[PDB]
Parts: structure tokens; C-alpha cells; sequence
């Protein structure tokens, strides 16, 4: 039933029992129910009034914690002789969840999430080496970073006309402020985003699966809004999310192999155990061996 | 004893399951253990392309 | 959740999941035991409990263990479970943890 | 209904789901000493769940030509935690119990077990004048077996051994007897090293047979004190 | 202090200490009573 | 007036006739774990009198190079009477004390000692880096000697001791010194192996010394646990 | 008995007192009270009302203080040549009150405290000599503390993944802006830290005495945020800590000898008095000699 | 000022002003009355 609870459950004291037909003990687990037996019915109790609080395992507060969601390191210099498949003084990131393991696996622990989200961005620079072997300093530029949604025009070079950002959502930040931050809303075309989904997200018989695109928050252009210097640098963006105003629905079997894909749920294992393919916890001389048993 | 007739296995496996009852609390939250990677994804770059 | 008790060599996959009895010719044996650290690896690590609890560092409350026995409609049987708690040795006869 | 039972006294707890109800010897129920029957003045220790829980005896195996098990009450606990440490470091000693025997067997076994409390069971030898001695009697947690279970070892009948609080363990009915027993002696106390007031007989009236593939079938005894105190602190004997 | 007009610019909302375990520990039509066996 | 008194607890007794008034330790008084400062659930056991009664130690010589002696609790408990059963048979322990410590001379003897009660006292060894061992801490009923009283074997000061519960012995004053202590640590309730609560500390200030003809002049503690129970019910360890 | 103290307490004039049976000047230290000898019992006084405040002496106040409790220097540059006890761009300090002994002494002047722990951490930077004997400038550099509990995995290497902190609480600060700061909670699983522990706090024979890792706050994880320049730097990162809503029971005796561990109160003394083992207080030719007499 | 929503973020108190010195200072079962000898 629906209760309001703020801290865990009292104990009351219990007596003997030696009363015919009755046995809080036994259970029936085939009906899918889990076993009701109280403590004051299994031992004899005393009565202990507990003060413990639950506040710190709210979903809310197991979920709102700004968590790395990108890193992107790249090379700020002149590229006219650069590659194709080089950032040139800018990148595009897909956003995605998946890519860290830690936030992964704690949004995964749920079948559906609805939350809006907090985004942090954080600048690191250095000078590069073997480029200019010295040191002068660190310049302070300014980046800007501009939403994209998913499929639309992302901008091709760092000083396109794309960036003008007539209607897309811009922010503009130095490496000296602190790190950037705004809220993205929920902006899932559905009630709740699907961490999971099992199912095909075209009409023919060739789109990808587990994968629906309703549930990609967008695209991030990050750019140095700067133009080179005669010396080059390395610039690090790193992205954080943090959810918050969250519901979850359906909770899950946490994930237990190595993640090996951010497009699917593939499995291969350890080679051995723990969180191996045919052994998740790891070994035991017997079931009759106590692996750190107390011998005085 | 396990006491079984002849026509039933004479081998009977249990089934164990644990839970927590509702005075249980947890507190200081911390990253857990059982996951982690040492290297980028698959196809985690591709989200840079 | 399922208990992993059956977390040695040899025993394959699902395997692990359930623990087999057989009829004994000796009196009052041991069948098997569970360590009770939900911080490190062991039988409660990949539970419901024991996955929550290890984004945690602190832990308070009790614990509840259900056997469900999967043999024959035929099949009889008595068996005690205890539950010791710590300070010694973990009983290995059971005279000793029916105390 | 009457047919599953929970017994939890202290920290244990024993399940049945095949019993046939259970016997309160001569309709009472244990309690501890009133003013008006105390003799001793010194104020009684109580150790409550510390003392007043089941113990598991080491279990016995029914055999075809089993004659019979027995256990005297408080010796065969006398040397068990808690109480066993009360009974060693006191001179007297009061308190109730609750026996609960365990056998199972398959539906194919036939077999009829009586489980009787007998009160002051005093032994008799057979083919001598000579009392049985100490050794004979005090048998500590192992207990003992009956020499001529037809007679209950002391020149009565088995027949007649109803008359006492018992129950039956037939296998084709129930798989446990359960059996609570009063305080029961002359004297308000006793010391437990010199006196037993209960003597539980378990004696195979009707033999185990099957036709199956034969198996260990133990019984096993799980006593709990009940209502203990004691009187008369000092040093530890044993 | 939320001085945005878009209230989703809010901060967190930790205040939502309802629960309702029995639609995970007991989905049951028939609900089961202490003490009373199961089947 | 405040010169004679007369503890009783249990089936024990003294009587004192030079006691200098007693020490409750921080003004307080030993009591039960309350319900709503209890952590542990399962039912305690409270033997009462079983317990809570005056053990005596064995007594030592005060000497004129004497430095001193402590005892730690419960460790110098744990293992005599129903006191140490409990202990070795339980996972928790709490209780308080009540400490008298005797020591009587002639008119003619002159001596001080300091009784105090330190709580937590954990002790540092001398011109090592290394910690002190269990068998350096861990005495039991025969306890140890100071080996720099005059820095309380920690580093700190004996002169400032008298911070901690504490009463003098005084020969030309009194004979006896009494100290009451509750149940002093951050939780509710302690493993009794492991970790010790309190440490009485003997410490003669000033040298005991006489013209007379020289007798032996021993000091005797006595100690009555208060308000025992015990929590954690399993087989004996010790 | 409790009251409310707020200035020192008043005079009371008094007369002559010539009276038999009382004697307020004498006592018996024996039943282990303090004299209740008032100084209006012993001489003549006049009337005075006491002004003075007591509050500076308040144990909060006492306590309330940012004291040093850790300094760690290493290296900021390219580790690749580097010892492996070297702290390659990070470190990671397990938290204790025990190294600077100020504090220390403070916090021992008590047998058991509560307190929240306000956090401050201070970075400094220096150009590394004899690295590259030059000097270009000091770079504003991004610093990442992370908690992690006793115990708990730590960070392995400057980049580790680990530093992803899905749920560890970590904090991002700059050299160029004020000290970080952060109050982490009274986190005992007691009611109060346990200053002194008279006991082992494993369940055989070989665990640590005195040492009760339930008053050990925890980790504390720092790395430089920035790759590596191609000049070298020497990091030099202060914690803080002062203490808050503080409760404290049952004083002691206050160290005289030197501490010699972090680990023990173990103990020598100074070679001679003062503080040394067999003499605390520096020494005077006679119980008859004044040190510092007034002789004009 | 704390507009943090965790209480322990706040700032020091210093406005605890109760004292009983008596406890470390006359802790015996039989209070001692001024000028009354003690034994």
C-alpha cells in the first residue's frame, strides 16, 4: 500500500509462540510473492524505536549527481594540413548515455526514466608538445557550444555560417570562468525516455535495434570561437550531466558483464570469474568452505 | 535426512533467496564496484562522427 | 533474489543457482554454508540487496534468507538453518550452531 | 490447521507441517515458582531467551531391530550453553520443557513410534539384585537404550504406558510429536545433577518397513527449557 | 532561489518520500496474511 | 556519617568503615539500554544477580618501587563466573561497574594512592614507533603494571589525571575508595573481546612508608558488574 | 547542577567569621571533589559585579577552527620516466587529524567528539628548477577532488576512468579562484568519533590497536584535471579542516611528550626537561628558589 | 545565511551557553556543604 516514509521500521518486542496452524515461517515462493515473515515472528525481539533515515536512497537523490557523460580532447592550430577525420578547432558529439559505464549502469538499474538535465561543461588547455617544444602560457579563449537537434545541420568548419545560431540554443564561455552550465528539459517525444527498448525504429526491416531515437536528448558543436594562434594547444571538453525531476519506472537486473558496445547490450565476460560469462561471483574451495572465516 | 522412494531422484536441489526487510538503511553513497572500463566503448567514437 | 551459493569450480552458469541434497548415512552433516559480507564477493554480491546496497557504504536492518525446496512431491525431509553471529569460527557441526 | 505447527521460543524456531496437534502433560502449562510455594530466599536468576530455547540432540537411527531411545531431562541438557552453564554454577534448579521429535519417511514407509514423557522413571536391572549404578543412569546428551522396551526397564508394561503424557509418531499420519511438560517433582527445586523428574522414551511399537530403496530414517529430539530458574550461586562444578 | 520563468530550471526535488514496495514484493490478487499458510 | 558503607549487590556484601564518601562517575548512574537508544533487536538476556555482583581480583603487594596497576574491563571480567560465561557466549555486552578498591595499614603507616577510573584508555609504548601488541593490552583477570605512571603510559600527564573518576587512598585518612561508572562508549552496545571501556588505574603518588616492623601491605579490588545484558546468542568462543 | 554561564561570577562582600564547628577552608581531596572553598570564606572581600564574558572559552568556539590537517607537493608534468611511488599528476591521502599536531592535541584534549568537518583545500604552484632553469609563468590549472571511502577504489593513474565519479562526490576548483570548499557531514556509524580506542577492531588477534576505522572521514582523491605542459611544475595542495556543531564528552589529560606516530600514542620525551619523560617542567635549583624574583 | 537543504551545511553555533562543572568537579553520591567539614 501507498505510505509516506521517512525513516526505516520499528521493532516491537514479541513472546513465545506455540500456536497450532499458524506458521509465519513457511512461504510459497512460486507465487511470485516475496516472504512476509516479520523478525517478531521468527525470534523473540525487544522493542527498539529506530530513527534511521531513508532520504539518502530516494531516486532523486540516487540519481541527481552530475555524472561525465562526454570527453573530446582536440587540437587547437592552424589545419590547413590536417586529415579529413580531424577535429579542426571543433567537434560534434552525438549525445548519448552510454558511453560511461558508471552513469550507464545506474540509469539501466530502471526500465523508464523521465527527468530533465542539468549539463556542465568543463575546459582544460595545454601546450603541445612536439609541436613547440617550450612553454609560453595558456591562453584564455572563449568556446561556444550550440544545440543541435538530432539529424539537422551541424556546422562543417570552425568558422561556418552554421554558427551564427539564429534559432539554436548557444552558450559562449571562457576557459578562466567557471565550468558552463545549463538545463535541458525533458524533451522526449513520449512520457518517459525508454532505456531500454526492444524494438525497431523504422518502418522497414533494416533500422537499428534497441535503439529509438526519441530518447537521444540531441547533438552538442562545441568550437574555439577564437582563431588559431602561431603555436597549437590541446583543448579538453568534458560534458557532465546530472539528472533531476525524476520518475523511474520498472526496475531491473543490474548489469553484471563488461559493457562492450554504447549501441547495444552485447555480453562477452571476464575470462574468468568474477563476472565471468559462466561465472558471475567468483569461486569457493566448496559450499562448505567459509572464504574468511574467523580462526583464533 | 533427505528421504526420497526409488522412483524419485535421489538428488533435490534448493533454491536460495535473500532480501531485506523494511528496517533496513543505507547511507554514503559511493560508486559501486562492479563495473568499470579501462578504454573507450564500441562505437562510442562513432558518436563523434 | 537468487543466492549464488553454489559459487565454485565446475559448477557452469545457472548451475550456481541452486544447491543439491542427497540422502546421507551419517547423522546431523553440515550441507552448507553462506558468509554474510555484502561488500565483497560472495553468494549475496549479485542480489537485488546486494547490487543496491554496494553503491553504498553504510548499511543498517535485517535480513531475511527463503529456501525453496524443488524436489519430488515424494520427497521428505528436516533440515535447520542458523544463523550465527560473529565473534568465532563458523560452526561446522551442528551441535554447536543450533546455539 | 492442526496439522501445521511453529514452535519460537528464544532465538529458535521450529517449523512442522505434519503434526497432530500436541500434548500438555496432565492439561498444564509451564510457569515459574510462586511466593506462596518458594522455599529458598535468595533472589532466582531468570535467564529468559538465554536458557529457555530449543536445543537439537545428535539424532539416532531407526533401525529394524531398534528396541527403543531414551533421554533423562535435566541431564541430558546439562551440559548444553546457557543452561548447561546455570545448571553448573547453581545448586538448585527449576523449569518446564517442550519436546519436539522429528522423523519423516516416504509414503511407502510404515512404521509407529510412542513418545512418551515418563515422570520419575526409575530403572530397574534385570536378572540381579543389584541396583543400577550410577553409569547406567546418567547417560549426559547421548541418552540411552532400552534394554527390554516390553517392560519399560522396570517390571511394568509398555502396554500401559499411555497413562502417561505421550503422543504417537506414525508415519503414514504425522512426521512429529510434540510433547510440554510442567515442572514436576516433590520439592519446589531440586539439584539437577542428582535428580531427573522426566525421562523422554521413544520406542518403535510397530517396526519401520518399506519396500523401497532403503534410507537413513534418524529421529532427532530438540528439546526446550522453559520457565528456568535458578537458586544457589557459587563456583562452577560439573 | 529560482529567479528562471521555466520551472524545469528548478533545482532538485527531494521531498517525495511516498512508497509503495507491495507492487514489487507482493503483486498478488489475493493477498497473503502473516502467520495464515500461503497455500 | 560518610566514613562506613555498606554495598550490596546480588548474593555479595562489604562493608567499609574508613570510606571517604564514592565517586559516581560524571554524575551518573548505571542503567539499561532504553528502547529508544537500542540498535540491536533480538530479545537481551538480564541474569541480574547471576551477574551484577562483586567479583574480587587477586590482591598485590604495595611495594616501596611500586609504579602502579591497572585493570581493563571488561577484559579482566571476562573469564570468571557467570559474568564470563555470558561474555563468551554472547556477541554483545553492555554493563557498568561498581569498583572498590581496599587497602588497609596501621596508624603509624604514611602512603597515596590514586584510584582512577580512565575511560578509554589506550595506551602507548615507550621509544618505539610500534604499537603496542594484544598480549601488551590484553591481560585479563592478573592485569599489568604502569611502566611511567608519571605519563600515564599515553604521553600525557598523571598530574592532570584527576579530570578522569577518580578517588585517593589515603592512609592516614581511609582505607577504601569507591567508584560507580555507567556504561561509557560511542555505541549502544561492544563486542567484550575486543574492545575495553574502562581501565582501572592504581597509582601510589606518594610511597607507602612506615618505621614500624615492616608487614605486607596488599591492595584488593573488587568489581560488580551493573545492569549486564547481553545480546547475540551463539555457541562459547572465549 | 546545569545552568545557563554566561560571565564570570560576581563578589559578595564578607565580614569576620569566628565561628566554631565550620571550616570552610578545610577539605578532604580524598573523596575525589574539587575544593568548594569560596574566596569569600577565606579572606574579607568587597562587592564585585563580573562583566566578563565567557564566551571565547565555549567548546565550539574551542573547536572551531580551520586548522592544517594535510600538505602534499608532487610533480605536474610527464610522468613517463618516473619512480613508481612517485605521484604521477594525482595523489590520494587517507583523512586523519593525527599528522599536524596542533590539532591534534586539540581534538585529544577529549575522549569522544561530533562534529561536521568543513573542508577547505588551498593550491599553489611553482616553476620546477634544475627541471628547466627558466621562468615563463605560473598556468591556471583545473583540479578535481574527489571522496572515496575507505577502503573503496582509488584512481590508479592521472587519466584513470575511474575519475568519472558517477557516484562519488567531486569537486572541480581552479588555482585562480578563492580555496575550495566543502562540509562533509558527521559520517560515524556512532553517535561520536571515537578520539581514543582502547581495543583492536578486527575480530582475530593482529588487527590495529587503537585504530577504529569507523572515525576514519575517508579518501580523498586529487589529481590535476590539465595534461601535462611541456615544462614541468611543482603542485603543492593544503586541506584544511575545522570542525562544526560540535559535541564533546569526557576531557583528559592534555600531551606533554612529543608525538612520535600517527598511528600511537607512543611516547619519548624530550632529551630534558622541559617535556621529557622523566621531567615535564624545566628545573629550578630548589623548592626554595624563586625563578624569576623581583630584587631591586 | 544558508540556503543549502542539508542542515549539517550550516554555519557554526555558538549560542550553547549551559555548563555543570559539577560533574567533573563534585561527582560523589553525598553533596558537600560549604563550611560542613567534609569526613
Amino acid at each position: 500500500i501507498e505510505s509516506i516514509i521517512k525513516t526505516a521500521t520499528d521493532t516491537v518486542k514479541s513472546e513465545i509462540n506455540a500456536e497450532l496452524g499458524v506458521v509465519p515461517s513457511l512461504n510459497a515462493v512460486e507465487t511470485g510473492a516475496t516472504s512476509n515473515t516479520e523478525p517478531e515472528e521468527a525470534i523473540q525481539t525487544r522493542t527498539v524505536i529506530n530513527q534511521h533515515g531513508v532520504s539518502e536512497t530516494l531516486v532523486e537523490n540516487f540519481l541527481s549527481r552530475a555524472a561525465l557523460v562526454s570527453k573530446r580532447s582536440f587540437e587547437y592550430k592552424d589545419h590547413t594540413s590536417s586529415t579529413a577525420r580531424a577535429d579542426k578547432n571543433f567537434f560534434k558529439w552525438t549525445i548519448n548515455t552510454r558511453s560511461f559505464v558508471q552513469l550507464r549502469r545506474k540509469l539501466e538499474l530502471f526500465t523508464y526514466l523521465r527527468f530533465d538535465a542539468e549539463i556542465t561543461i568543463l575546459t582544460t588547455v595545454a601546450v603541445n608538445g612536439s609541436g613547440n617544444n617550450t612553454y609560453v602560457g595558456l591562453p584564455d579563449l572563449t568556446l561556444q557550444a550550440m544545440f543541435v537537434p538530432t539529424g539537422a545541420l551541424t556546422p562543417e568548419k570552425q568558422d561556418s555560417f552554421h554558427w551564427q545560431s539564429g534559432s539554436n540554443a548557444s552558450v559562449f564561455f571562457k576557459i578562466s570562468d567557471p565550468p558552463a552550465r545549463i538545463t535541458i528539459p525533458f524533451m522526449c517525444i513520449n512520457s518517459a525516455y525508454s532505456v531500454f527498448y526492444d524494438g525497431f525504429a523504422g518502418f522497414e526491416k533494416n533500422g537499428l535495434y534497441g535503439i529509438n531515437p526519441a530518447d537521444t536528448i540531441g547533438n552538442l558543436c562545441v568550437r574555439i570561437v577564437n582563431e588559431h594562434q602561431p603555436v597549437g594547444f590541446t583543448v579538453t571538453v568534458r560534458v557532465y550531466m546530472k539528472p533531476k525531476h525524476i520518475k523511474a519506472w520498472a526496475p531491473r537486473p543490474p548489469r553484471t558483464l563488461p559493457y562492450m558496445s554504447i549501441a547495444n547490450a552485447n555480453y562477452k565476460g571476464k575470462e574468468r570469474a568474477p563476472n565471468a560469462l559462466s561465472a558471475i561471483i567468483g569461486n569457493r574451495d566448496s559450499v562448505k568452505t567459509m572464504p574468511h572465516n574467523i580462526v583464533n | 535426512n533427505l528421504i526420497v522412494p526409488s522412483e524419485s531422484s535421489d538428488t533435490c536441489s534448493l533454491i536460495g533467496f535473500i532480501a531485506a526487510k523494511d528496517d533496513f538503511s543505507l547511507r554514503l553513497m559511493r560508486d559501486s564496484p562492479d563495473i568499470g572500463q579501462l578504454d573507450h566503448l564500441h562505437a562510442a567514437e562513432a558518436a563523434y562522427q | 533474489s537468487m543466492m549464488e551459493i553454489n559459487n565454485t569450480e565446475s559448477a557452469v552458469g545457472m548451475e550456481r543457482l541452486k544447491v543439491d541434497i542427497s540422502a546421507l548415512t551419517d547423522v546431523d552433516q553440515l550441507l552448507f554454508n553462506i558468509p554474510l559480507d555484502i561488500q565483497l564477493d560472495g553468494p549475496l554480491r549479485n542480489t537485488l540487496v546486494g547490487n543496491i546496497s554496494r553503491y553504498y557504504t553504510h548499511w543498517s536492518g535485517s535480513l531475511e534468507m527463503t529456501f525453496m525446496f524443488c524436489g519430488s512431491f515424494m520427497a521428505a525431509g528436516k533440515l535447520i538453518l542458523c544463523y550465527t553471529p560473529p565473534g568465532g569460527s563458523c560452526p561446522t557441526t551442528r551441535e554447536t550452531a543450533m546455539l | 490447521s492442526d496439522r501445521v505447527l511453529q514452535l519460537k521460543l528464544g532465538n529458535s524456531a521450529i517449523v512442522t507441517q505434519e503434526a497432530a496437534n500436541y500434548c500438555c502433560a496432565y492439561g498444564e502449562w509451564p510457569n515459574y515458582l510462586p511466593d506462596h510455594e518458594a522455599v529458598a530466599i535468595d533472589k532466582p536468576t531468570q535467564p529468559e531467551t538465554a536458557t529457555d530455547r530449543f536445543y537439537t540432540l545428535k539424532s539416532v537411527k531407526w533401525e529394524t531391530g531398534s528396541t527403543g531411545w531414551w533421554w533423562k531431562l535435566p541431564d541430558a541438557l546439562n551440559n548444553i550453553g546457557m543452561f548447561g552453564q546455570n545448571v553448573q554454577h547453581h545448586y538448585l534448579y527449576r523449569s518446564g520443557f517442550l519436546i519436539h521429535v522429528q522423523c519423516n519417511a516416504t509414503k511407502f514407509h510404515q512404521g509407529a513410534l510412542l513418545v512418551v514423557a515418563i515422570p520419575e522413571h526409575q530403572r530397574g536391572a534385570h536378572n540381579t539384585n543389584t541396583s543400577p549404578g550410577f553409569d547406567d543412569i546418567m547417560k549426559g546428551e547421548e541418552g540411552g537404550t532400552f534394554n527390554h522396551p516390553y517392560v519399560l526397564d522396570d517390571g511394568t508394561s509398555l502396554a500401559c504406558a499411555t497413562i502417561f503424557p505421550h503422543q504417537w509418531i506414525n508415519l503414514r499420519t504425522n512426521n512429529s510429536a510434540t510433547i510440554v511438560l510442567p515442572w514436576m517433582n516433590a520439592a519446589p527445586m531440586d539439584f539437577p545433577l542428582r535428580h531427573n523428574q522426566w525421562t523422554l522414551a521413544i520406542i518403535p511399537v510397530v517396526p519401520l518397513g518399506t519396500r523401497t530403496t532403503s534410507s537413513m530414517v534418524p529421529i532427532t529430539v530438540s528439546i526446550a527449557p522453559m520457565c528456568c530458574e535458578f537458586n544457589g550461586l557459587r563456583h562452577a562444578i560439573t | 532561489i529560482n529567479f528562471y520563468k521555466d520551472s524545469y530550471a528548478a533545482s532538485a526535488s527531494k521531498q517525495d518520500f511516498s512508497q509503495d514496495p507491495s507492487k514489487f514484493t507482493e503483486p498478488v490478487v489475493e493477498g497473503l496474511k502473516a502467520g495464515a499458510p500461503v497455500l
